[PDB]
């Protein structure tokens, strides 16, 4: 398989990135999601669950607080900033509040998947990804990060 | 003292620094020549992220080394 034949560089604690470049079209099936805010949240609601529901995310959103509740004072990401665990809380929780690859980073540690996150061209173009975890990228969770702003899921065809 | 610095889509950046700047200091210096504000990097070297308070010797980082530039991804 292609996707399985791109080589990872270890980065960091089971941080992998990889720069290749192809069209997202042949490889995966797109399944949109809303411009909420809880974009993030709806991708890993549609990949992780059997049906999704609009009121899912928020069980993402219960592991994301379970998971920063032990794993954000060893996070890298976190690290760089200066915020402090209940800092970060109390603002992530809120509604309509974007996340990425420190949500991305923390949950697949604690539901125990590893979760890829794809950045895209304009030309729906992949031109590079993040992997979380030691995962092979079929049985991972997929997301595409669309502007540089939104969330996608992706199926492998 | 040129430094290389690799991006996410595979981009390298040269660099001019002095083993005793920041990290802080580099990344400004990143901000400087390729448009990309600091609180957005992740500076990775060694296997492990850099952090603003440390020197580029604290991490040993000296020549033609090459360091990994992260973009913190939200949305």
């Amino acid at each position: 398989d292609f996707l399985d034949s791109l080589i990872w560089e270890r980065v960091v604690d089971e941080q992998y990135i990889t720069n290749p470049t192809f069209c997202v079209s042949d490889y995966f099936e797109v399944i949109r999601q809303p411009g909420d805010g809880n974009c993030f949240y709806h991708s890993i609601a549609e990949l992780f669950f059997d049906v999704k529901t609009p009121s899912s995310f928020r069980k993402v959103k219960e592991h994301l607080q379970l998971a920063a509740e032990v794993y954000y004072d060893t996070e890298p990401e976190a690290v760089g900033t200066g915020i402090s665990k209940d800092e970060y809380i109390k603002v992530a929780m809120k509604d309509n509040e974007w996340g990425g690859s420190l949500e991305a980073s923390m949950l697949s540690k604690h539901l125990q998947t590893t979760i890829i996150l794809w950045v895209v061209n304009s030309t729906e173009q992949v031109t590079a990804a993040i992997k979380f975890g030691p995962g092979r990228v079929s049985t991972a969770l997929n997301l595409m990060h669309v502007g540089r702003t939104h969330f996608d899921a992706l199926r492998i065809i | 003292m040129q430094i290389f610095v690799k991006t996410l889509t595979g981009k390298t950046i040269t660099l001019e620094v002095e083993p005793s700047d920041t990290i802080e200091n580099v990344k400004a210096k990143i901000q400087d020549k390729e448009g990309i504000p600091p609180d957005q990097q992740r500076l990775i070297f060694a296997g492990k992220q850099l952090e603003d308070g440390r020197t580029l010797s604290d991490y040993n980082i000296q020549k033609e080394s090459t360091l990994h530039l992260v973009l913190r991804l939200r949305g």
